[PDB]
């Protein structure tokens, strides 16, 4: 397609994001399903894992793991939850 | 590590900005070079790339220690 251009956009959105760690050897996952890159927002692609924390939540992270994170898996930029739960914390 | 790519960069690498590079931690789930350029910014790119694996391979000196 001549008239359309997507490289752009996806150009835009391969940065690297900010993902919180664990305690079970699992991979490391970000807050939910977007991500800023140079001030554009991006959502991270359909089955991209997360953590779905509400904002009450959110505000209890720590560089420590007292904190349990619902796991997720993105799709259309939503972390919908699977039922695994996990010790996230931030990492310094 | 603090970091990981969701997407990979597919255009040209800009060699003329380029100042290092490291590879994200094993515990992403996406496995993937980023290049930082001399104002900061980090692309994403493709370990498995011909292009990306070759430019690691001769500017080894530029990696993150």
């Amino acid at each position: 397609n001549s008239t359309e251009y997507y490289d752009y956009e996806e150009a835009r959105c391969a940065c690297p994001a900010r993902h919180l760690n664990n305690t079970n050897g699992t991979v490391l996952k970000p807050l939910g399903c977007h991500y800023f890159c140079n001030g554009t927002l991006c959502t991270a692609p359909d089955g991209y894992p997360c953590y779905n924390l509400t904002a009450q939540q959110v505000r209890t992270l720590t560089t420590y793991p007292n904190t349990s994170c619902a796991v997720g898996v993105c799709m259309k930029g939503t972390c919908v939850k699977n039922g695994t739960m996990e010790q996230c914390f931030k990492t310094p | 590590g603090r970091e990981c790519c969701l997407e990979y960069f597919k255009g040209a690498i800009p060699l003329r900005k380029l100042k290092t590079w490291y590879q994200t931690s094993e515990d992403c789930s996406r496995d993937a070079i980023v290049f930082v350029t001399v104002q900061g910014r980090a692309i994403c790119s493709d370990p498995n790339n011909k292009r990306v694996k070759n430019a690691v391979k001769y500017l080894q000196s530029l990696e993150r220690s």
